[PDB]
């Protein structure tokens, strides 16, 4: 029920001149927006990406970002000159802005900034501040960014007002797409493990949504505690892939099944016998 | 960090039937990476890449995928060139794994 | 409060020579800037610095080298001066805020040759008895003549203190020989005071011309006196 | 070509009159806009600074407005005095920090013609302190309507008209000098001078 909205930005600076900035947006585990360096405008990846904003409201908002992207590039370039020769290219900056949605009219907006893959700066209250672990040289950049009263007021409005308003629209507009149910398909296989006389049975599960799923190897009605399931790997069509592995002895795969429960199945659990 | 590669099929693998092959590259920085999907060592043209992103730990990930018909003879792989590694790493698809 | 100083305020140079415009600042401002002003254009940024050691290229950096030896000083160095660098150069400073506190300005003239450079002859003309009787006012007239180039600052001093009230100076010097190319200039200025102030014989009136020309370093091949940056003046007491 | 354009390029107004200076820009973004005042051979005196979307400012006789939507700014000058004779520059800063660059306009040359109350035209002869052989002719105390012209003889030198301001007495008067190597009666021949000009002797 608690959906998290994320606006991920990735900025690469190779030298003084060359730089590119790319962005994506996620509502839960669904991409809502894309914005390539090539493109001058933000691309919708869903039909409901505009949400409950009018066309005029979106244009004002898009232009705001269009200005930011140009200004961000130059600011960073100038901040490097300011610190130099303390820090130098190549540089990779990452932003992770967004707002978690809680039931009622409750939310928590955030704007996290990372420098060379290390979370260093955030926007908190009405100003930029560093976090524990951040170098001390960042203090001058922070001092400069906090001097810009206009940027502060704009970001405050963006986090406090715009983010929760906008996302509340998305959840309504893309309700059916968020609450969609897709059935997993399963199939079995085996490979030799590190051990000499040991097999490793694998239970594949693919094409299910949402992410929550239950997969276990079973002997009759006895849970095999050896079962080790891997990571949730994505599919192209916005569904999930998962495999569960169980280490066994060779010639001891008789009466071993893989049970799979999922919300979309609705009672009728999948069972595949070896 | 050295990039973790994982190859897997969308649908159950059966000889003859068309299918989609996925290649999920994760846990790498900087984000400048060159991903290739191979068929018997040869470069497959027209490979669809997902938009690049990152996780809570600021580590980049990307999903490459392409259509394929898995035969008994043919081998499929995913080759990754990255600054972290010296020689490009190649992970082969195993229908069993 | 946040003041900025530039030196020199006025400079004459020849093509090929070295020119060093300096800019001192005691505000502890990290950031300093260099602009130039040209009639028809706005102020354009040449170089700027974010701190001691740092120097960065502006919009029009070509022909200039910057130098930030300390927080206070920030110098603009013309290694090989050219006529195209004839301009008014402004220096500025500022902290992290957007405000840039500008200096008073620096005029630079880059001549082709220094052969025709000459300081002025200053004459002070006393007011007429006709004027005093008619208007009950006394107009002194100053006259700088036969000087080149036209980089002069004329000022009036009464009892060793500069007067601004009741002063009028010509906006642009007129040429003595308009026909000739490198013509010497002339400049007039006027100081009007009350008759009783002029009639007071304890008031010392003086017109001073600050001529800018050659320096000690500049070589001189001609036989006449070296036309260096100097002051020429004329004086007169009051009389009843 | 430039990102900041001002209008008019120049203008002439009589003392007491008002005048409006324009400033259009294409700078993006536009954090603030500042109006400077540059007297002849002087520095940059700041008049005001505007920051809001629809901002209004004042500084006694000076007042200004700004519309960021239109990217337009005006500078009103109520009751122009002689000292307002200056170049008025328009500046736009694209940030609210030291990261920003300043985009300058070419400026607007204002010329205020002074209001002479009581004219009393005359041409006096002055004498040099050092040697009394030399002299100059001082045409003075004429209203702004009178225009002085260059001499017929090139050997004779005549300056353009210029105004001074005795601030203690609140008094203004035009004046012009003439000299050669020549009498004051013959000095300002090639010039439409008033008929009631006092030539003393
Ligand atoms: C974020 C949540 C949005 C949710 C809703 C929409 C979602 C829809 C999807 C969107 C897709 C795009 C996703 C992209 C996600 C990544 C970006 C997230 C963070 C966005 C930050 C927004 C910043 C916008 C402001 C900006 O452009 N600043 C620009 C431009 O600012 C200028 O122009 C503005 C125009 O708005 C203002 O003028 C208007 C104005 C003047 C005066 C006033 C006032 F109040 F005085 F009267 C008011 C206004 C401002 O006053 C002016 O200075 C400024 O240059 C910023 O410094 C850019 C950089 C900011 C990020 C810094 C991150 C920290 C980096 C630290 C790393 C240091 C390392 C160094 C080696
Ligand atoms: C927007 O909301 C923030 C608070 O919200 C928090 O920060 C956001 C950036 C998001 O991350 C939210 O998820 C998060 O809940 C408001 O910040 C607060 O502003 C007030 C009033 O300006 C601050 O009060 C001041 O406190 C100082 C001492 O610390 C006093 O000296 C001042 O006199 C004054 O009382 C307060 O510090 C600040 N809160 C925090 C936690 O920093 C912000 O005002 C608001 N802005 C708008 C435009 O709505
Ligand atoms: C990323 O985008 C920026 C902004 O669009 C590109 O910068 C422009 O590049 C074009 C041609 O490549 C130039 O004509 C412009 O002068 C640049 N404008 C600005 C504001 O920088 C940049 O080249 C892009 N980078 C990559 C690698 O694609
Ligand atoms: C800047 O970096 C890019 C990308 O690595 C490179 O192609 C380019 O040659 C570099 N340019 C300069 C001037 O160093
Ligand atoms: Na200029």
């Amino acid at each position: 029920k608690n959906y998290t909205f994320r606006c991920l930005q990735m900025s690469s600076f190779a030298n003084r001149s060359w730089s590119r900035t790319d962005s994506v947006v996620w509502l839960g585990d669904l991409q809502t927006h894309r914005w390539s360096n090539d493109s001058a405008t933000i691309s919708f990846t869903k039909p409901w990406s505009q949400g409950k904003l009018s066309n005029q409201q979106w244009e004002k908002l898009q232009h705001m970002f269009q200005v930011y992207r140009v200004s961000f590039t130059r600011d960073i370039q100038e901040l490097v000159k300011m610190m130099s020769p303390k820090e130098d290219y190549p540089i990779e900056i990452q932003l992770s802005a967004g707002c978690e949605m809680y039931p009622g009219n409750a939310s928590e907006s955030f704007l996290h900034v990372a420098f060379q893959g290390k979370y260093v700066v955030r926007f908190w209250g009405t100003s930029w501040q560093t976090v524990p672990g951040a170098p001390s040289w960042l203090d001058l950049p922070i001092k400069v960014l906090n001097a810009d009263q206009g940027t502060s007021a704009t970001v405050q409005m963006l986090l406090n007002d715009t983010c929760p308003l906008f996302v509340r629209g998305l959840l309504e507009a893309g309700k059916s797409d968020l609450e969609k149910q897709e059935k997993p398909v399963a199939w079995l296989s085996s490979v030799p493990s590190s051990a000499h006389g040991h097999r490793q049975l694998v239970c594949h599960v693919s094409g299910f949504y949402p992410k929550p799923v239950w997969v276990m190897w079973m002997r009759g009605d006895q849970e095999q505690q050896g079962t080790h399931r891997g990571d949730f790997l994505p599919n192209a069509d916005e569904t999930w892939y998962l495999q569960a592995t169980l280490d066994v002895e060779a010639g001891e795969e008789a009466g071993l099944a893989c049970r799979v429960k999922h919300s979309s199945l609705g009672g009728q659990d999948i069972i595949l016998y070896w | 960090k050295t990039p973790q590669i994982q190859v897997y099929s969308r649908h159950p693998p059966e000889n003859g039937k068309p299918n989609i092959l996925n290649c999920y590259v994760t846990q790498f920085h900087p984000p400048h990476i060159e991903i290739q999907m191979l068929k018997n060592g040869k470069k497959i043209p027209k490979v669809e890449m997902s938009d690049m992103s990152f996780s809570k730990d600021w580590s980049f990930y990307i999903l490459a995928h392409t259509e394929f018909t898995p035969t008994e003879t043919d081998t499929y792989a995913c080759r990754v060139k990255h600054a972290s590694m010296a020689e490009p790493k190649t992970v082969y698809w195993d229908r069993d794994m | 409060e946040a003041a900025v100083t530039q030196s020199p305020r006025n400079k004459v140079a020849v093509t090929g020579g070295k020119v060093t415009l300096s800019c001192n600042q005691t505000n502890n401002h990290n950031n300093m800037y260099w602009y130039r002003q040209d009639t028809g254009h706005g102020l354009r940024l040449i170089h700027y610095s974010y701190g001691a050691g740092s120097t960065e290229k502006g919009d029009i950096p070509d022909g200039y080298k910057a130098s930030r030896p300390s927080q206070e000083n920030f110098s603009l160095i013309l290694e090989l001066a050219t006529p195209s660098q004839t301009s008014v150069y402004f220096c500025a400073s500022g902290d992290e805020g957007y405000t840039q506190y500008f200096g008073p300005g620096t005029r630079l003239l880059v001549l082709e040759d220094l052969r025709n450079v000459t300081p002025p002859k200053v004459s002070l003309f006393e007011p007429s008895k006709a004027e005093i009787s008619h208007t009950q006012k006394a107009t002194l007239v100053c006259l700088a003549t036969g000087f080149y180039p036209d980089h002069v600052e004329l000022s009036w001093w009464v009892n060793g203190k500069e007067v601004h009230s009741g002063v009028c100076t010509d906006p642009q010097p007129l040429k003595e020989q308009p026909a000739l190319n490198d013509s010497r200039y002339s400049l007039s200025s006027r100081l009007r005071v009350s008759a009783t102030f002029w009639q007071n014989p304890r008031n010392h009136f003086r017109c001073q011309v600050q001529f800018y020309g050659l320096s000690e370093n500049d070589e001189w091949t001609q036989d006449r006196a070296k036309p260096v940056t100097q002051i020429v003046s004329a004086e007169a007491w009051g009389r009843a | 070509k430039t990102q900041v354009e001002q209008s008019p390029q120049s203008l002439v107004v009589r003392q007491g009159e008002n005048c409006v200076l324009q400033c259009n820009y294409s700078v993006t973004p536009d954090n603030h806009l500042r109006w400077f005042k540059q007297d002849t051979g002087k520095g940059l005196v700041s008049l005001t600074v505007l920051v809001d979307q629809k901002d209004k400012t004042s500084n006694g006789r000076y007042s200004a407005t700004l519309d960021k939507d239109a990217k337009h700014s005006t500078l009103h000058i109520t009751a122009t005095l002689l000292d307002d004779t200056a170049t008025y520059i328009c500046v736009v800063g694209d940030r609210g920090s030291a990261l920003g660059r300043l985009h300058f306009g070419a400026g607007t040359q204002l010329i205020v013609i002074p209001d002479i109350q009581n004219p009393d035209p005359a041409v006096y002869q002055l004498r040099d302190s050092k040697s009394s052989d030399k002299s100059v002719c001082l045409f003075t105390d004429f209203d702004s309507q009178t225009n002085v012209s260059q001499s017929k003889d090139s050997d004779v030198y005549i300056t353009d008209k210029c105004v001074l301001d005795m601030r203690s007495m609140d008094f203004k008067s035009n004046s012009a000098v003439a000299w050669s190597n020549f009498a004051c009666a013959n000095a300002f021949n090639n010039s439409i001078i008033p008929e009631d000009t006092f030539f003393p002797s």
